[PDB]
RNA sequence: GAGGGUGCUUGUACACCCAUAGGGUGAGGUUAAGAAUUACACUCACUAAGUGUGAACAACACAUACAACUUGUGGGAUAUACGCU
DNA sequence: GTCGTTAGTTGTGGGACTAAAGGATATCGTGAACCGAAAAATTAGTGTAACGGGTATCCCACAACGCTAG
DNA sequence: CTAGCGACTAATTTTTCGGTTCACGGTCCCACAACTAACGAC
């Protein structure tokens, strides 16, 4: 589980991995189901902030 | 600021029915953008009121490191934290009929 | 939002305080969480997300183990069987997003 | 601009002024020099300060906010600036 | 008989190939010699003690009466 | 109302590494360039 961690340097991305504290992926198959809902908030706080 | 002492916007979340939701604008997307600036101002006003309640005990103590226990102040943080959230509490102002909400572009 | 709440309960004053008292599983914490849950759903998802039914909201409720407990029903929604699958678990933040 | 005067005493600040006040001088002793004159951390002393009334450098009346208000006398001791080696 | 045209190959080149986790590696071959650069280490040179008044502060102790007669 | 009375800092030197110089026996699919066999004109 991450709250907040480590960062990428070019990124500025969370990292990947339990070892690395990293987050999970919300890749493009998950952004399709979101955008199939409707969640333009949602979507936009996983995008941006 | 509403009565928060008698409200009856549920707790935890729940099966709300879409048709009454939406039935006053005809769009579910709608209603959860003028729910959710509800929300907003609903969740501002709750902070001023508990900041307003939380000052009263301002126990003025210097040390930072120790913890202290203000029987008070815990009770004030726990009546509010036991509140249906603000989104919550928008829906169900939505729901009664109670939200005021226009367009500006479609009245200019 | 624990930290929120043991802010305004006068615990604490400090952002790093609060993060310790969490960090030592405190009773309070369980007792803050109980109530900040409430309201607040997280997002389930299986990989790999064919239909939009592989993200799903639900209301969480704390429970032992390291297991996320998940309703049978949605199992065909998410093809989630139980012989080791995993399921990620994102957490709205704005009122808009709950 | 410090520092001050009046606003009971102290501290802060405050209105009104004085302020080259770490200055403007006067006298006495002493020293140096041919004199003018200079000199002394040598001694003593004088001179500035709210508004109005009032001839007036007479007198009287008026004049900001907070906090505090147990001092005085003496002894022991230390240090600062100056002078001599 | 000869030259440009069109369509159908034919060979060749450029572009795709779920999602989730994780994520450790090993990496040859040698030619000499002198000069310049700067970064570092080693060496050579100067030193107080109490006193006069006069006065700023400190600690430390004590006082701050009561009665009688002209 | 007043008076009597109980050793540190600066200057100079020296040395290892780098620079320089000399210089013989898989797949499938979509385009693009040839390209050629046949067809039509002078
Ligand atoms: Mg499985």
């Amino acid at each position: 589980a991450r709250s907040i961690g480590p960062y990428s340097l070019i990124t500025q991305q969370p990292l990947g991995g339990k070892a690395q504290f990293g987050g999970q992926r919300f890749g493009e198959m998950e952004v399709w189901a979101l955008e199939a809902y409707g969640a333009s908030a949602t979507l936009r706080e996983i995008l941006t902030v | 600021m509403q009565d928060l002492k008698n409200t009856k916007a549920p707790v935890s979340t729940a099966t709300l029915n879409r048709n009454e939701f939406d039935s006053k604008t005809g769009n579910i997307y709608e209603a959860i953008s003028i729910a959710s600036k509800r929300a907003v101002q609903i969740n501002s006003d709750i902070k001023k009121e508990l900041l307003e309640k939380l000052e009263e005990f301002a126990t003025y103590s210097d040390s930072l490191e120790e913890v202290f226990e203000n029987k008070e102040q815990i009770e004030v943080s726990k009546f509010y934290e036991k509140l249906p959230k603000p989104h919550a509490l928008a829906v169900q102002e939505w729901l009664e009929d109670k939200i005021y909400y226009r367009n500006t572009e479609k009245d200019a | 939002f624990i930290i929120r709440k043991l802010i305004e309960r006068g615990i604490v004053k400090t952002v790093k305080s609060a993060k310790k008292i969490i960090d030592k599983k405190e009773p309070v914490v369980w007792d803050i969480l109980e109530n900040v849950l409430k309201g607040h759903p997280v997002l389930l998802n299986r990989a790999p997300t064919l239909h939009r039914l592989g993200i799903q909201a639900f209301q969480p409720k704390l429970i032992e183990g390291k297991a996320i407990r998940l309703h049978p029903l949605a199992c065909t929604a998410f093809n989630a069987d139980f012989d080791g699958d995993q399921m990620a678990v994102h957490l709205p933040l704005g009122p808009e997003a709950i």
